RNA sequence: AGGACCGAACCGACUAAUGUUGAAAAAUUAGCGGAUGACUUGUGGCUGGGGGUGAAAGGCCAAUCAAACCGGGAGAUAGCU
RNA sequence: ACACAGGUGGUCAGGUAGAGAAUACCAAGGCGCUUGAGAGAACUCGGGUGAAGGAACUAGGCAAAAUGGUGCCGUAACUUC
RNA sequence: AAUUCCUUGUCGGGUAAGUUCCGACCUGCACGAAUGGCGUAAUGAUGGCCAGGCUGUCUCCACCCGAGACUCAGUGAAAU
RNA sequence: CGAUGUCGGCUCAUCACAUCCUGGGGCUGAAGUAGGUCCCAAGGGUAUGGCUGUUCGCCAUUUAAAGUGGUACGCGAGCUGGGUUUAGAACGUCGUGAGACAGUUCGGUCCCUAUCUGCCGUGGGCGCUGGAGAACUGAGGGGGGCUGCUCCUAGUACGAGAGGACCGGAGUGGACGCAUCACUGGUGUUCGGGUUGUCAUGCCAAUGGCACUGCCCGGUAGCUAAAUGCGGAAGAGAUAAGUGCUGAAAGCAUCUAAGCACGAAACUUGCCCCGAGAUGAGUUCUCCCUGACCCUUUAAGGGUCCUGAAGGAACGUUGAAGACGACGACGUUGAUAGGCCGGGUGUGUAAGCGCAGCGAUGCGUUGAGCUAACCGGUACUAAUGAACCGUGAGGCUUAACCU
């Protein structure tokens, strides 16, 4: 089915009767209000578009506001689509609570990974580190050879090299859903989801068994 | 040369 | 590592397509004294946001 | 890689930094105005304003602490007698940073920092 | 951590007595022995303590049958059940890691008696 | 965390005293053995009488690791030293007949029952 | 007593990293050897080029050495480029 | 060749600790080395700490790590004693 | 063997495993007696081998403090 | 030959398939377990050590396996320089000798700041035909694709025995990968404490500097692996070798010529990520501009006054974003940062005073004192009223609706 947009408050255990520690990421899931529905008629596809947070009036632009205007406004943090599949929803700020996952056992979860900014090989690609010693001349964490000789006479595309790392999409998948709590807007999924505390999260029931 | 190389 | 051919006069220029400078525009006027000044900076005389701080 | 870290480095080592912001706290609490680079200025706050706060309660101890930092009896004295009570009622933010900008010799970005009630 | 905290303290034990590094506590931990769900007692010196709400742990050092064994209990875990102090230690030092380098007669700690 | 090389003490008779791990069995490139895993072993010390003699090559069961063990809930058990029980090369199964020092619950295996039946603890 | 011992000054130059358009046409840093002796040092003197000097490496004789440098024969000769 | 991390003989020599002209902190005295200001990436240079393991590294323990003082007790083969 | 090609000779030792090492054999390709033979205490920044300690040398790399690298201002090279 | 660094290792790779493992088959001197051999298969995976300079090889011990080759016997403007190793030296050997030797032994400078191509990242410009803010579509591209063992099926099939299945389930591992700090821990020179030498703050007492953070014990946040979550799939399409159904040419037989069914980690998908410079520049929602006037060679013509929007940018305070650009939060109608209040955490009972004691010191007040990057709060300070950029209804043709 569809999924929702939340915010990582993040990470704490909950103990069980028979004495086991279940590490859980704590996702706050305020009601998602559908800002728009989309259809094969107004070309393309079947999807809904929700918003969830709350935003400063002086920060909401004319357009963004006018878009919120169609349907129950109260402009939120941002917008997100979910593709549909024979489920249906009318736009009058339908509002979807954490209710949705009462019966779900799965859930996938997608954040924006913490930003490492650089790394170079070793961190970025787990490259091995050259002799720390033993005569090594200024080539301790360098990447070493990066091609063959005359005959490729070039470096192939996608060569593993130093560069930007993290601060990108990444999702996690599977993740047992531990607890669902409406009128608290809580969702405890078991352990570790990408992105930093406070950052936005998209959870959907898992696509895999 | 030396000659050092060788050869 | 060194060139194998003289880079051209053209190529030089190209590289400098981005080396050019920007003016300011954000030059702004003190409400008390006349005074042009950088925004969020003290004026020549020592005014800033109307008030006179700094005697110098 | 700096995530959530705090405290500027000013291209010195811990030692140099510690002694400098000591000399400067003095130079501020003394003259009540100093000219200094904006970075150096902004950090100065996290040194000075605590001292002034500390002074708001006079005891033997609180003085002796104000001396383990700053290390100048004239300034542990000006605090407590003058600045302590002089701000005894002020929530925080005993200072303000005013920017003049761009020292000649090195194009360093510059700023004034004063005690907020300087008035004089 | 305001929406946490809530989730957390509503799980915390309240009966936990106070101990202190140096004390000679005995922790009685649950154990599905094999067929029986019985209690088992671990008695040793408290050598380090947590102090993080729900996540509070502590390390107890035992010196069993030759050489030591250490157990870190997460204090607020169900599997703990009971914990009583049994002797009061005089240490002045938050972590007693130095005991690891001692042995028997050299590793005794004075009564705190106050 | 045991790994190739690494001396282990022995927690049985048989008579090994000091023993060296020459392979972490159980998988290609397997780095560490611990907990209650099996390792190939070369005797380095050996008492004079004893079932085993110095220079023998056998298997053995990690029974105490200093990095210890976790299991559920989040606790830890750490032992001050690293000890194992020698196993006969064909049948696994202790060549010894007495166990010394405490052993852990994880060892509650079909093949390692004889160890926890012996052994004065956990 | 000692071409005796440990170890600064002083004299050396075994290892490594750095440096290699250097800070330096051989050094810097950390370690290293000798350190009352065939020791080490200031000043001044003598030895000259198939000659000097050489605890001997073809070492050194002014950043030059299987024959120094400067001027000369001189526009040596070059079946080679 | 430089306002060059090099080379350059003699003279004087305080306090606290110390065997000391070692070494650490000071006095008298002399300096902060003639680009600075911010950033707090990869990598490089120079340092500090590291779970469990402990030479598995490698041509080689290269480099690091370790040892490190004084008194007393005590000390093997071998020996030109 | 600073001499052995065949050669990782063969036997013994050390190692879980040893083309090196230690001890032997003698078939010395091609030792040998002042272009000295065989020994040798002590000495050696000498060569080979082993062990205890030690450890970021390695498994496998993490974090941190400083100097560059990056940005601004001033000055302003090089080989090709 | 006015110079194409030559052995092995290290780091990083990349293709082929004559396939080492895993997958699918035919035949078997295939009972079963398990082999052999040929066919198809290149998706992924494909050992640590001893010795030696080695590659190799032998050996130890693993493993599902430890594949064969190409790539200047891939990889010196990436490292190493052990092995070839010129200036030293010695042995054996040859030589009268200087010397010489795929005989041997000890020793021995490894430059280059990247213009171009390439490659990993990241911005600027313009375009995409009025301008602008979002959300999308997904041509296309990249990533991923490994496997053990135990239990059940079942001691059943099979086998005289010994032994021991297919097929199908269920757990739990190894190596690899992504993410994250709740736990367990590392670091933590910005927190607290102990302690040596010495100098200073007049002295006691209390503190500061310097000695690697002087040495050291702990340790907050952050960053992190050894820590703990997750992943490889299931499914679908079309196939390889292969097996078939029906079936003539050829009254029969025949998988094939018509026609139909099976069929593998290869192929196209499914999963994750990028992605409209996809110039073939796409779609959807929303916001913004509705003034005057002149000149000529009179046309996507040039210009004057008014006007200056939506938005953007600049500036400021800034961030678990970051080399710089960039990206996110905030600017008083305000928690953006610092400070401040309270809490927590760390350290572990401050100073002052009292008591005991000859004193070192102990105890009381006191779990005190101090406490970074944390948490919850709080307008005390600093985020200014403005300026700047961006315009003023948006080409021709044809068609379809309406006028
Ligand atoms: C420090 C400063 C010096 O660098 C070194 O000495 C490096 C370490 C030498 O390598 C050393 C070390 C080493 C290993 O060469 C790599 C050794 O083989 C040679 C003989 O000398 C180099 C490179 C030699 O070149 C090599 O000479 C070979 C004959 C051919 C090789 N070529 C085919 C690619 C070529 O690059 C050679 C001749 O010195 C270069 C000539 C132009 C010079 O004389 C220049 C002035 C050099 O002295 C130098 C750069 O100033």
């Amino acid at each position: 089915m569809i999924g929702l947009v939340g915010k990582k408050v993040g990470m704490t255990r909950i103990f069980t009767e028979d004495g086991v520690s279940i590490p859980v990421t704590v996702i706050e899931v305020e009601a998602n209000r559908v800002t728009q529905v989309k259809d094969l008629a107004n070309d393309g596809y079947r999807a809904i578009q929700v918003t969830t947070g709350a935003k400063k009036a002086n920060r909401v632009t004319k357009p963004e506001a006018g878009h919120f205007a169609k349907a129950g406004v109260e402009a939120g943090r941002g917008l997100w689509e979910f593709r549909l599949a024979e489920g249906e929803e009318f736009t009058v700020g339908q509002s979807i609570s954490v209710e949705l996952f009462a019966d779900v056992k799965k859930v996938d979860v997608t954040g924006t990974s913490k930003g490492k900014g650089f790394a170079g090989t070793v961190k970025r690609w787990n490259f091995r580190t050259q002799d720390a010693t033993h005569g090594n001349s200024l080539s301790h964490r360098v990447p070493g050879s990066i091609g063959q000789n005359q005959t490729p006479g070039k470096v192939f595309k996608g060569k593993k090299m130093a560069g930007q790392m993290g601060n990108e999409r990444v999702t996690v998948q599977s993740l047992d859903v531990v607890r669902v709590d409406a009128e608290r807007n809580l969702l405890l999924v078991k352990g570790a989801v990408p992105g930093a505390t406070g950052s936005d999260l998209i959870v959907k029931p898992a696509v895999k068994a | 040369i030396f000659s050092i190389f060788v050869i | 590592a060194v060139q194998q051919n003289k880079p051209t006069r053209s190529k030089r220029g190209m590289r400098r397509s981005h080396d050019a400078l920007t003016a300011v525009t954000s030059l702004s006027v003190d409400k008390t004294s006349g005074e042009k000044h950088l925004r969020h900076h003290i004026t020549a005389d020592g005014y800033y946001r109307g008030r006179k701080v700094i005697a110098k | 890689m700096r995530h959530r870290k705090s405290g500027r480095q000013l291209n010195r080592n811990s030692s140099h930094r510690q002694a400098m912001f000591r000399n400067m706290a003095g130079s501020l609490v003394r003259h009540e105005i100093i000219k200094t680079t904006l970075p150096k200025a902004k950090e100065l706050r996290r040194v000075v304003e605590p001292l002034i706060t500390l002074a708001k309660t006079d005891s033997v101890a609180n003085r002796r602490l104000a001396f383990a930092r700053t290390r100048d009896n004239e300034i542990v004295a000006k605090l407590f007698n003058e600045l302590g009570p002089r701000f005894a009622s002020r929530a925080g933010g005993y200072t303000r940073i005013l920017k003049c900008g761009f020292r000649a010799g090195d194009n360093a970005p510059m700023a004034y920092i004063e005690l907020v009630d300087r008035s004089e | 951590s305001n929406i946490i905290k809530q989730l957390e303290q509503e799980q915390m034990k309240q009966d936990v007595p106070s101990f202190r590094p140096g004390d000679t506590v005995e922790v009685k931990v649950w154990v599905v022995e094999g067929s029986k769900k019985r209690l088992q007692a671990f008695e040793g010196v408290v050598i380090a303590i947590r102090n993080r709400g729900l996540h509070s742990a502590f390390t107890v050092r035992k010196i069993s049958n030759g050489e030591g064994v250490e157990r870190v209990f997460q204090t607020h875990s169900p599997v703990v059940d009971s914990i009583s102090v049994k002797r009061r230690g005089a240490v002045r030092k938050a972590k007693l890691y130095y005991l690891r380098e001692r042995t028997g007669k050299a590793a005794r700690i004075k009564e705190r008696l106050n | 965390m045991i790994q190739e090389q690494t001396m282990l003490n022995v927690a049985d008779n048989s008579g090994a005293r000091r023993v060296m791990c020459i392979k972490v069995l159980g998988g290609s490139h397997r780095r560490y053995a611990g907990v209650g895993d099996i390792i190939k072993i070369t005797i380095k010390e050996a008492i004079p009488r004893g079932k085993v003699k110095k220079g023998d090559v056998l298997k053995a069961v990690v029974v105490r690791t200093k990095k210890g063990v976790r299991r559920p809930d989040g606790s830890v058990i750490r032992f001050d030293g690293n000890a194992c029980v020698l196993l006969n090369n064909n049948s696994e199964q202790p060549i010894g007949t007495r166990i010394f020092g405490p052993v852990t619950r994880e060892l509650r295996s079909e093949k390692f029952m004889k160890i926890i039946s012996l052994a004065p603890e956990v």
